[PDB]
């Protein structure tokens, strides 16, 4: 029973926090413009009544034929890096249910600011890539310690505030918690973003496939282009093999054990200083060269990544935004984020933090 | 490209 | 998808790009 009245129009839900026990209460918002649309459903953009506040309202089709674990994932999720739930609520194709997600407002992606740089001939600033790229691995750092595998990473999925450099990881519709011994969907993940085990069709899969997207993203901001592109499985996997050389039949089995024993032509590597412009930071090169990797256990760990030596100027005291301002919080570990390998936070929390 | 199926 | 159908493409596909 959605209250639609006139204060400029008014609409009235009663709506669900996102956090703790249940206890829906009524919310009031205004200036209602859709800023998204897709075969999935509606988002929409909105401001609360009562504080003023800009909110992203994504609206999206009960499809019963799926598993829909969206709602229930995103209740369970509250960190600095990941799309904050404000509120939740159900609407009514008539005679259907659609579940509306309220959520904290962002005016940018990483995909919108990289298409700036491109379409100007530009590179992004190493600045702003150590910087998006270390909080993606803290978001992700975040959701592995709760065994949720995101299984969506991209640059439209990677909200920005521009202004203070704050990156946000959204878009949980396809997330899932993976639980070894139980079989998952292979076809996940979109086009350039998908890793090798995935277009090989493995099913046993682990969180190290958003890992690989993040390679992607890492790779696709130096390049200014997508690193793998390309339609079909094939057609990607080509790319893949055009960067990594064929792979051996030992990673070929950590990826997919049946396809051992084909004889696939062998293509050499192209060493990876050549696949990047020559004025890209060697470091930047190492860190991608051990996200993108044929054998999933051989790529880094999220945590692993933030504390790679590319991140290295974030923890300099002294670092500073371009535009003035101090960089984000960077290094509030909580023990949930450090669980994966709790000695790491020498590396990850630098003196002057500690104070 | 869907989660799995019911 | 079967797995020999996806080799025999890649395969394929390897050959045309292969030094
Ligand atoms: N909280 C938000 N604030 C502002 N824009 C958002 C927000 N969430 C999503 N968007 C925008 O709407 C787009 C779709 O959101 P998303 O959750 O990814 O939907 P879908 O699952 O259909 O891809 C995003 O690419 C993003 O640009
Ligand atoms: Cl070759
Ligand atoms: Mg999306
Ligand atoms: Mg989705």
């Amino acid at each position: 029973s959605m209250k639609v009245s006139r204060d400029s129009k008014v609409t009235t839900v009663v709506a669900t926090p996102g956090q703790g026990p249940d206890r829906p209460q009524e919310v009031s918002y205004t200036d209602t413009k859709v800023i998204g649309n897709g075969s999935f459903g509606v988002v929409y953009q909105a401001k609360l009544c009562d504080s003023g506040e800009l909110v992203a309202i994504k609206k999206v089709l009960q499809d019963k034929r799926f598993k829909n674990r969206e709602l229930q994932i995103m209740r369970k999720l509250d960190h600095c890096n990941i799309v904050r739930l404000r509120y939740f609520f159900y609407s009514s194709k008539k005679d259907e249910v659609y579940l509306n997600l309220v959520l904290d407002y962002v005016p940018e992606t990483v995909y919108r600011v990289a298409r700036h740089y491109s379409r100007a001939k530009q590179t992004l600033p190493v600045i702003y890539v150590k910087l998006y790229m270390y909080q993606l691995f803290r978001s992700l750092a975040y959701i592995h310690s709760f065994g949720i595998c995101h299984r969506d990473i991209k640059p439209q999925n990677l909200l920005l505030d521009p202004d203070t450099a704050v990156l946000k990881l959204c878009d949980f519709g396809s997330a899932k918690q993976l639980v070894r011994g139980e079989p998952n969907v292979s076809y996940i993940c979109s086009r350039y973003y998908r890793a090798p085990e995935l277009i090989f069709g493995a099913t046993d899969y682990t969180s190290s496939i958003d890992v690989w997207s993040a390679g992607c993203v890492l790779a696709e901001l130096l390049l200014g282009q997508p690193i793998f592109p390309g339609d079909s499985g094939v057609d990607q996997l080509v790319e893949i093999i055009k960067v990594l050389g064929t792979p051996t039949r030992e990673q070929i089995r950590e990826m997919n054990p049946n396809y051992t024993e084909f004889k696939f032509p062998q293509i050499k590597a192209h060493p990876w200083t050549k696949v990047f412009r020559p004025r890209t930071p060697p470091e930047a090169i190492a860190l991608c060269s051990r996200l993108l990797e044929y054998t999933p256990t051989a790529r880094l760990t999220p945590l692993e990544a933030c504390a790679h030596s590319f991140f290295d100027e974030l923890r300099d005291p002294n670092v500073k935004l371009p535009n003035g301002r101090d960089t984000p919080a960077l290094f509030n570990f909580t023990t949930q984020e450090l669980s994966s390998n709790p000695p790491l936070a020498t590396i990850l929390i630098p003196p002057h933090a500690r104070h | 490209p869907p989660p799995s199926p019911c | 998808v079967e797995p020999q159908k996806f080799a025999e493409e890649l395969i394929h596909r390897l050959e045309a790009v292969q030094r």
